[PDB]
């Protein structure tokens, strides 16, 4: 007996001094390494394996990251602010990654000199305010109404991904995709992909067929054989609201003492429903969209007036035909109206693909919402066009609200680089060191980029840093196919301002974020 | 024998096949008749069962005491079900029959 | 260097408990050599000389019989060749109802002298080919081989003699006293219209008396006792209803709402009012029985006790359809009284004791009805179990008989012809498929070699005479099992004959299991699963 | 499964397809190690034994001792190596080379549902043939120093370091000529080497006497 | 390992290794499937782990059933899947074609070369493939007899010879009697039934449907000659109150009144039915069938049987389509606006027993857009690899009367496309005419494995119909019974052009997304 | 789907408790990280103080 008495509670650890920050920034260092590959034109692509049996091949940064389990807390924060930036832009999150790895890096320097992590995190906000304003000096406008750059950008951004082999097919849907998905309502502009821009996938066929409907697509069937899969200017008429007959919110209970009540009270259910569905007809419709289940008495009395009836449909794809076709979700068919009919849906297709019937509202005139239909040779090959197309059409969006655009291939790292660098020879204090040691940590991108392509690394990134010291320098990067310095301006490599705005502030402020710890303590309980 | 990698019937099946398969039913025969032997005639003797309830039974009846062992032996089965059967169609001789099958075996 | 390691490629990458077969010596042969033990598993039990096996299943049930069918049945077989096979031999028994030892056999030899063939050099592709090429000879020959026909149903003796040969088989001790009594029930069934139902022939089992005080009745038995006081009726007026034998309740809920004192004391009084007037009024239709298929309300007994109604309670809604079949009545789905076409007509219905369990006997005197029934006894119930298999075989062949009214030689008779002349055609075929064509005629030497094993003589002695008789011309001579040396008989005048059908079937489903399990050639075994039985069989 | 484990159930056997597969994957792992050896270009190895001994080595037999491997034909491709060794000497890391790519490119054919006695009766045509033309291609020249230092250069600079390989070139080819006698066989055994801790790598010399 | 410095209970592959273990698992898995290909090949058994047994050599069916636990054979079987989902044929071939990519793609991998030129390579010469397989299509018009070629090309694969020209004519017949001009078709409406009384060569083709019910009252009549067929979705037994109505009495007779009148909604409609079979038929010449999707009670069932009524309950919801496309009438819900129109007419209705289970057959249809293909056989396996190869047959049917061009079958193609991407190599700027020879040394593999499956030798066989190509210029493939180059086209050996396009597009793809993986993780956990 | 299986070759002959580190990352910068962890725990004592 005679237990121990302790302070704190048993196996609660405390580790404390330079041991932390070396592990913080090892493990930073670490989860940089595990993604250092996997940037640029020429990357190679990781094969995942998830604890449920799925297979994730991918060569998004997010992607990996997300698939894998850390125990170390910095290993958390690095894969919290790669999921960061993917919510954030929509990609660079590899590049934020390294970034924020390489800053760690070369702090963990200055902490073994004697310097506290307070002086660096000085600098590197100084740096990080002069990386913003480098990069806003050094970007370039465009015009939203010109196709061709857009389509430019959108390329220069996918030539990274597996579907640079259908680039310019990949780069037309998401442009039009965007471009639908795009709307106004009350001076309030909305671009809204992630509701109404709704990539549908089904395997077999060939890439190629693969295209972004003016319309919608869901995998659902008519109600009743009888009902008609084919129709030209369909009247769609959306519901949320059941068609049979339900149970009131009351406690109700019936007591039956005469011989008629019972038959007249189920010859009253299906008056209920003829007198239903009789409102509903009133308005002339063609289809019927519910969110929620049609009786078998309602589809009858729908098809005594020739309506196709879809029954239960989700919230999301309701929605989405709205968008479409023009219509509005009404819950009483008693309170219907004109104005909640959806004309606009140029046709109503329901064909069978391959073993499964989909129901098809194409041909919208002006419609606000799309399906995406992809196509592909298995699940995993979709998966991994569906995160490319992702990218493809949040880079759209960044480039649409945001018009300014910065040069690609580490240019612009490395011309920020230069300026901060030109800019430290201002500074007499002891912040000069983490302020320059910081911008040539920003020049990690072109070297990750020749890395991969397989060149030298030294001679090319002397050769590039020699360039951008000159002057009408700054769009100079690496091609990273051939390995050889290029102009920007004729490469045709550019990137969203914002994208590259949000890369920086990340990197830097997840560096600030592992700079300011210490004592780090676990083991207790919630 | 081989040890057949997927061998026929399940495994932990046992046969027996042969004259002392045979031989070997007609001793449990004879084993199931020599319980009964001493109940039968005005010198006859009764019998004790006791159940694993503890609840005995005391009796001089063939057919009841054979029912009340729990016999296994699917040869010597067909003794309790003739004993039975006499019960059922006459009710007299449940231990003059067995004795005489046993006998016939024998 | 002390390990030999698993092989790149598909041994690596085959999950723990799965096996995997390939190649002719690791496939092949050991699917053989396991249809070979199944085979010879079974062998012992062919013929009339047959012996019977005490199988005991999983459930400490005893089977004793030497049906082929119901020991594979009974036997926890594991290897899918031998599963191939036994659901070869159970297709056999569901088309027809005999010959399954035949299949099983035949099926045995022919993956045997297979396994021969291509040791010998011949390929899988090449044995399949001579084997159905020599099937289709096979199935040729046999209509030429028919002796005679049945030439009658209606009658009782030739109709004996005609299922007496299936039914020595199994309990060739007494054979003919059960060939007699199948005889005349199925002769009761099968009116003027040509279909004969297998269902309308009914076996009830009754303990105690020896299987030699068996008896045949023309009409249905049930083990259970009346509910009413009346127990023997002289001209039943049978009315079945298939609801209970109560006032009808209201399907949706009932509730007796009582507001005066004068409905609470006049409930009951009304309620047994209008019983009796029910029951009174099913009585005055002339109706002496009543059958339910539900429970028997107090007051309804009383009641019936009154007016002198027999009650009958059959739980089982197969006896109520039989029994309406029986007595030609409808099922009344409601307790109204029977308009005359539907109230069943029985010229006696009594309460009976037979042995020690009571019965109630719904007897015709005519022999005719839509069912009959052969009350079974008997000194062990699996004696009358073993009795109720053979009355199935009998019944099975009367039924094959009605389909196709040629028969052939039985006794190794048509094997040996069969064999003969397949040999003959095989002489004749160039190239490689005239050695499996001669194994293929071969292998129907199993038949009368397994009846000479089991009647205790020389197999080859019988084998060789039978040969020199068929060369000499005599196509209807085969193996004698009334003799203690090897001999051979004419056995159309034996009266040993076998249906064609059967036969014929018999010899088809064989050698397609045979090309079946050859045309195998790897074999990917998942790892065994504990599973409480795949959820389709229950 | 097979006869053998019908016999003995706890016997491992690859049979046909099975056994050439295992061996030529041992020979390619093997190869696969042993290519980073190959010429003065080559990689350092540590090999660290279960006592925690240090051992840095270039030499092929020497890495496949220290190698942690239990594959029989690893072990037969180790002994075959040790001949080499113990006879001549010498190029041990090119016989595991040739070794593992001979088995890769009968493997290349014999997928192709050719059989290997077919690639054995090239192989014994091709080594006649190759043992010609080596005879025609053979350099007889008489051996003064010059040439002799050209060779053990060409084998120092291999395994060590090119200065220490510079040193020890002259210090072999020096005791080999104090020690060989007239048109007679040269007896290593009078060559005694023996090893101090406490001086720079490059101060190994030769002695011309014992120690 | 960086990976396993963070979470020490993973298990990683990276450079070299990801490429080795993918290689592997990809050739394992083409070893195995080798043995499918052709009508040569060899059957499988496989045992599950409860016993079952199956009988098949398709592609998907034995990846399906194998005990593998690998990635790559997993992103295999998937690839596999989509191809038996939107084709229905080419699996095999599927597999093999992508371990002969990997395995030339490792060919020149292991020499130094990177994946990437590989991969270019790839590109180039799945272009240029196809091109060459549009320039080599034969546009035909898909009468009978080119139907029957292509349903024996597969068919003969899948099972023996007699049985596999039975399945062509039953398929053919049936995919011919559901076609409507200039309209897709739907494989909805062939219903594929299983019986196991009789042979497997007893399958056949009933123009009509076969439904796994029968009548379930005794007194309904087991045979009717002119039927008037009524195809209703309407409930015919008692249906409770949705509001909990219960009943309240005070007397015996208030409560006999309430049970005889609780029965009055249903025997309104059973009253509709009785009246229109009335009004349509007199006289007991013609017959009266009402196929219901809903549940009839005994109530019911007795009063229609009463009038000489067939009623079967509980069918199948796609009976209803299958039914107004036969007989002709039209699926109602409600018996409100019944008419004689609303009625189909069958030629003839029977009642087949089985065993316990009993089937019904509508047969003599005036002219049935919806057919069903009777599948018989002694033992279960059986049933499931005629059904198999029966699926395989309507889609190679379906796929060659969808698009009016069918593609040489027997390797000719292959062998062609090979020779045009060797000639095409040279054009090819930088190292990728490696990556076209590797490709098209992959394309080669159907007829080794051809050739294989027949007994012969790969390099003799390959050797002769490359020459007699080159030499003739004509599409030549293997003779799987002497080995000689052969005319596909003239002996009748098609194959799908959708499939041969859906194989190069698919095995290509995979294949370049494999390559180009160099780490294989798992630390999910 | 759930397993990564060790490579062909070297990495399945390879012994039980063995332990294989090739390359720059799994062998160079190791040992360099192990060798300035060592100087690091002998830096404190240099010097008159
Ligand atoms: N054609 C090209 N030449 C050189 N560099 C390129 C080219 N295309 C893209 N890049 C560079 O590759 C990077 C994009 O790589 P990616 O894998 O998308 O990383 P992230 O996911 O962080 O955006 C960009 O920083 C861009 O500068
Ligand atoms: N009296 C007899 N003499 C000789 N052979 C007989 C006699 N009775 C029957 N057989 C033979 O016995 C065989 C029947 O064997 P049986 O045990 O019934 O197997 P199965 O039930 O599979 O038919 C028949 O082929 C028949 O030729
Ligand atoms: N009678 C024949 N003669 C020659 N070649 C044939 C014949 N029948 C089929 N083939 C060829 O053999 C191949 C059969 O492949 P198959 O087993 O059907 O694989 P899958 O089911 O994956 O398509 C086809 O590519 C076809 O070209
Ligand atoms: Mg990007
Ligand atoms: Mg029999
Ligand atoms: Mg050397
Ligand atoms: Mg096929």
């Amino acid at each position: 007996g005679h237990r121990p008495v302790l302070v704190l509670s048993q196996n609660t650890k405390r580790e404390s001094g330079r041991k932390v920050q070396s592990g913080n920034i090892n493990a930073a260092k670490t989860i940089a390494d595990i993604i250092r590959t996997c940037l640029g034109p020429k990357s190679m692509m990781k094969m995942l394996l998830d604890p449920m049996g799925g297979i994730v091949m991918t060569n998004d940064g997010n992607a990996i990251l997300r698939e894998i389990q850390v125990q170390h807390p910095a290993a958390k924060s690095m894969i919290e602010i790669s999921r960061t930036q993917d919510e954030e832009v929509g990609d660079g999150t590899t590049s934020v990654i390294i970034l924020a790895g390489e800053m760690l890096s070369v702090a963990e320097h200055f902490l073994e000199q004697q310097m506290h992590p307070t002086v660096v995190i000085s600098a590197y906000r100084k740096a990080l305010d002069d990386m913003i304003s480098t990069l806003k000096k050094i970007s370039i406008p465009v015009d939203i109404s010109d196709s061709d750059m857009m389509l430019n950008i959108i390329n220069s951004s996918i030539t990274t991904k597996a579907i640079s082999r259908w680039s310019s097919l990949a780069c037309n849907i998401a442009l039009d995709a965007v471009k639908m998905v795009q709307f106004e309502e009350n001076g309030r502009k909305e671009i809204d992909i992630k509701k109404y821009a709704r990539v549908e996938k089904i395997p077999g066929g060939i890439i190629e067929d693969s295209c972004v409907l003016r319309g919608v697509m869901i995998n659902k069937d008519v109600t009743h054989p009888r009902m008609r899969r084919y129709i030209k200017n369909p009247r769609i008429v959306l519901l949320d609201s059941s068609l049979e007959y339900k149970k009131g919110e009351s406690q109700t209970d019936i007591e039956i003492t005469r011989e008629e009540d019972f038959t007249r009270i189920l010859q009253m259910e299906e008056e209920y429903i003829q007198q239903l569905c009789e409102d509903i007809i009133q308005l002339k419709p063609d289809v019927v969209i519910t969110e929620k289940g049609i009786s078998d008495l309602a589809q009858h009395y729908l098809m005594r007036a020739n309506i196709t009836a879809i029954r239960r449909v989700r919230k999301t794809d309701n929605n989405r035909i709205a968008r479409a076709c023009g219509a509005r979700i009404v819950s009483r068919p008693e309170e219907l109206r004109e104005d909640d009919v959806g004309t606009g849906a140029g046709l109503l297709e329901i064909k069978k693909i391959g073993d499964e019937y989909f129901t098809f509202i194409t041909d919208c005139k002006d419609p606000k919402a799309c399906t995406i239909l992809l196509r592909g040779a298995s699940k995993e090959i979709l998966s991994e066009v569906e995160r490319n197309l992702q990218d493809a059409m949040q880079v759209c969006r960044n480039v649409l609200l945001d018009p300014q655009l910065v040069p690609g291939g580490g240019a612009s790292e490395m011309a920020v680089a230069h300026a901060l660098t030109e800019k430290s020879k201002a500074m007499t204090g002891v912040e000069q060191w983490p302020y320059r040691a910081v911008a040539q940590a920003l020049e990690v991108i072109p070297r990750t980029l020749i890395q991969n392509c397989g060149a030298s690394t030294i001679r090319l990134l002397t050769s590039l840093r020699a360039k951008h010291t000159q002057e009408n320098c700054e769009t100079w990067g690496v091609n990273g196919e051939t390995g050889t310095l290029v102009d920007m301006k004729e490469l045709g490599i550019w990137e969203p301002l914002a994208v590259k705005l949000q890369t920086y502030k990340t990197a830097v402020e997840t560096a600030v974020l592992l700079l300011r710890i210490d004592d780090i303590v676990s083991g207790h309980k919630k | 024998m081989m040890p057949t990698p997927v061998i026929l019937l399940k495994e932990g099946t046992d046969s027996s096949q042969g004259i002392p398969q045979l031989v070997s039913n007609i001793s449990a025969c004879q084993v199931i008749a020599e319980a009964v032997r001493t109940t039968l005639g005005p010198r006859g003797m009764d019998k004790l069962i006791v159940d694993g309830r503890g609840k005995a039974t005391i009796s001089n009846d063939g057919a009841t005491i054979l029912k009340l062992l729990d016999v296994v032996h699917p040869a010597a089965k067909t003794l309790v079900d003739i004993a039975k059967s006499q019960d059922a169609e006459v009710g007299d001789g449940t231990t003059s029959v067995t004795l005489l099958a046993a006998e016939f075996l024998k | 260097a002390l390990h030999v390691p698993k092989a790149p490629g598909f041994a690596q990458m085959l999950k723990e408990g799965a096996k995997h077969f390939s190649g002719l010596e690791e496939a092949v042969y050991r699917n053989i050599q396991a249809c070979k033990e199944l085979a010879q598993t079974t062998r012992t039990a062919y013929g009339p000389n047959g012996m019977n096996k005490m199988v005991i299943n999983h459930l400490e049930k005893l089977f004793v019989t030497n049906d082929a069918a119901t020991i594979l049945r009974e036997l926890e077989v594991q290897h899918p060749a031998a599963k191939m096979i036994v659901m070869a031999s159970h297709m056999q028994e569901q088309e027809v109802g005999d010959g399954t030892n035949f299949v099983l056999v035949f099926a045995g030899a022919l993956l045997e002298l297979a396994e021969e063939l291509l040791r010998i050099g011949l390929s899988v592709s090449e044995v399949i080919e001579g084997y159905e090429i020599a099937c289709r000879k096979a199935h040729e020959i046999l209509p030429n081989l028919v002796c005679c026909s049945a030439k009658n149903l209606r009658d009782i003796d030739e109709v004996s003699s005609l299922l007496r040969t299936s039914i020595m088989s199994k309990q060739y001790g007494n054979e003919v006293f059960l060939a007699k009594l199948i005889a005349q029930a199925c002769v009761s069934i099968f009116p003027d219209s040509g279909h004969f139902n297998v269902d309308n022939i009914r076996v009830c089992k009754i303990l105690g008396s020896g299987i030699s005080s068996s008896s045949v009745l023309h009409g249905m038995v049930f083990k259970k006792e009346t509910e009413g006081d009346v127990t023997s009726v002289k001209d039943a007026k049978i009315a079945v209803y298939s609801c209970p034998f109560d006032g009808m309740i209201t399907e949706t809920k009932g509730t007796v709402l009582i507001k005066t004192a004068e409905e609470l004391m006049n409930f009951s009084k009304g309620e047994e009012n209008l019983m009796d007037a029910q029951v009174k009024a099913i009585a005055d239709t002339g109706a002496n029985v009543v059958v339910t298929g539900g429970k028997v309300a107090d007051m309804a007994l009383h009641y019936a006790n009154k007016y002198n109604i027999m009650l009958v309670r059959l739980n089982s809604k197969w006896d109520l359809r039989r029994l309406c079949k029986t007595v030609g009545a409808t099922a009344l789905p409601r307790l109204t009284p029977p308009v005359l076409e539907e109230m069943g007509h029985c010229d006696s219905v009594y309460l009976s004791e037979v042995g020690d369990t009571q019965v109630v006997v719904f007897k015709h005197e005519k022999e005719d009805g839509a069912i009959s029934t052969i009350v079974l006894r008997g000194s062990t119930d699996n004696l009358m179990d073993d009795i109720e298999r053979a009355v199935d075989d009998g019944v099975n062949t009367f039924k094959v008989l009605t389909r196709d009214k040629r028969l052939v030689p039985g006794g190794g008779a048509t094997e040996i012809e069969l064999a003969k002349q397949i040999t003959s055609y095989g002489e004749t075929c160039p190239g490689l498929e005239q050695y499996a064509i001669k194994k293929f005629a071969e292998a129907f030497e199993a038949i009368p070699r397994a009846l000479a094993e089991n009647s205790g003589v020389k197999a080859n002695e019988v084998i060789s005479k039978l040969y020199a008789v068929h060369q000499e011309g005599n196509k209807n001579v085969g193996l004698d099992i009334e003799a203690e040396v090897p001999a051979v008989k004419d056995m159309l005048e034996a009266g040993i004959l076998d249906t064609y059908l059967g036969k014929y079937w018999a010899i088809k489903l064989a050698t397609n299991a045979a090309v079946t399990v050859l045309r195998v050639d790897q074999i990917i075994m998942a790892k065994p699963a504990g599973g409480p039985k795949p959820p389709s069989g229950k | 499964m097979a006869a053998v484990k019908t016999l003995n159930p706890k016997a491992e056997v690859a049979r046909a397809q099975a056994a050439l597969a295992v061996n030529i994957s041992a020979a390619r792992g093997l190869q696969d190690v042993l290519r980073t050896n190959l010429g003065p270009k080559g990689t350092m190895k540590m090999l660290v034994s279960g006592a925690g001994d240090i051992k840095l080595t270039k030499d092929g037999n020497v890495l496949l001792h220290e190698m942690q491997i239990q594959h029989p034909t690893a072990s037969l491709i180790a002994k075959v190596a040790t001949a080499q060794d113990d006879i001549t000497g010498d190029g041990t890391t090119s016989n595991v080379l040739i070794i593992g790519e001979l088995l890769k490119q009968a493997d290349l054919y014999i997928s192709e549902g050719l059989h290997p006695r077919i690639i054995t009766e090239g192989f014994e045509a091709a080594k006649e043939k190759a043992l010609q033309f080596l005879e025609e291609v053979k350099v007889s020249r008489e051996m003064d120093r010059e040439t002799l230092i050209d060779v053990a250069r060409t084998s120092l600079r291999t395994k060590v370091h090119a200065e220490l390989a510079d040193v020890l070139t002259e210090a072999v080819v020096d005791s080999i000529l104090a020690i060989k006698k007239q048109d007679e066989p040269i007896d290593l055994f009078m060559i005694e080497i023996m090893e101090m801790k406490h001086k720079s790598e490059t101060d190994t010399s030769l002695i011309r006497g014992l120690v | 390992a960086a990976v396993k410095t963070l979470n020490p209970k993973a298990e990683v592959a990276r450079a070299q290794a990801a490429l080795a273990v993918n290689i592997s698992a990809a050739r394992g898995l083409q070893d195995v499937l080798r043995t499918n290909l052709g009508p040569k090949g060899t059957m499988k058994m496989l045992v599950s782990g409860a016993g079952d047994i199956k009988l098949t050599k398709d592609g998907n069916v034995l990846l399906h059933e194998m005990q593998i636990q690998h990635p790559t054979a997993s992103l295999i079987a998937k690839v596999a899947t989509a191809q038996d989902d939107i084709t229905g044929d080419g699996t095999t071939s599927n597999v093999l074609i992508i371990g002969e990519l990997l395995k030339q793609a490792d060919l020149y991998i292991s020499e130094g070369l990177h994946p990437r030129i590989i991969t270019e390579g790839f590109e180039a010469a799945k272009e240029k493939a196809l091109q060459f397989l549009e320039e080599v299509k034969v546009s035909r018009e898909m009468d009978r007899e080119t139907l029957i070629d292509v349903a024996r090309t597969s068919l003969r694969t899948k099972v023996h010879a007699e049985l596999a020209d039975v399945l062509t004519e039953a398929v053919v017949d049936s995919i011919l009697a559901i076609k409507k001009q200039d309209e897709p078709i739907d494989l909805f409406m062939i219903e594929i039934m299983e019986m196991k009384h009789k042979s497997e060569t007893d399958t056949s083709l009933i123009r009509g449907l076969v439904l796994d019910h029968g009548a379930r009252h005794p007194d309904m009549k087991k045979r009717v000659e002119d039927a008037y067929i009524l195809t209703c979705n309407v409930s015919l037994e008692y249906e409770k109150t949705e509001v909990n109505s219960g009943f309240f009495y005070k007397s015996a007779e208030e409560r006999e009144k309430l049970v005889k009148a609780e029965r009055k909604f249903i025997e309104d409609r059973v009253k509709k039915i009785i009246e229109l079979k009335r009004k349509v038929c007199g006289d007991s010449d013609k017959g009266f069938v009402v196929i219901n999707q809903k549940g009839i009670d005994p109530f019911s069932l007795d009063a229609l049987s009463k009038e000489g009524i067939v009623a079967l309950r509980r069918a199948k919801r796609r009976n209803m389509e299958r039914l107004t496309l036969a007989c002709g009438g039209v699926a109602l819900n409600s018996f409100d606006d019944l008419s004689p129109d609303c009625l189909g007419h069958a030629g003839l209705v029977y009642e087949y027993t089985l065993g316990e289970e009993k089937f019904t057959f509508i047969e003599k249809c005036n002219n049935p857009r919806s057919v069903t293909l009777l599948i018989k056989g002694p033992n279960k396996h059986t049933l499931t690899q005629i059904k198999d190869a029966v699926r395989d047959g309507l889609r190679a049917v379906k796929n060659a009367i969808d698009d009016g061009c069918v593609v040489p079958g027997a390797g000719a193609v292959e062998v062609a496309m090979a020779e045009a991407l060797i000639k095409h190599k040279p054009s090819v700027k930088g190292r990728a005419q490696l990556g076209v020879q590797a490709f098209a040394d992959a394309l080669l593999i159907i007829p080794k494995v051809l050739a294989q499956n027949s007994g012969f030798d790969l390099q003799e066989t390959l050797v002769k119909i490359q020459a007699e190509h080159s030499e003739s210029g004509q599409l030549v493939g293997v003779d799987l019974n002497t080995g000689e180059p052969m005319v596909a086209a003239e002996v009748g050996v098609w194959d799908n052009y959708c499939v041969k396009k859906q194989l190069l597009h698919s095995c290509t793809v995979i294949a370049t997304n494999i390559l180009l993986v160099d780490e294989i993780m798992r630390a999910g956990m």
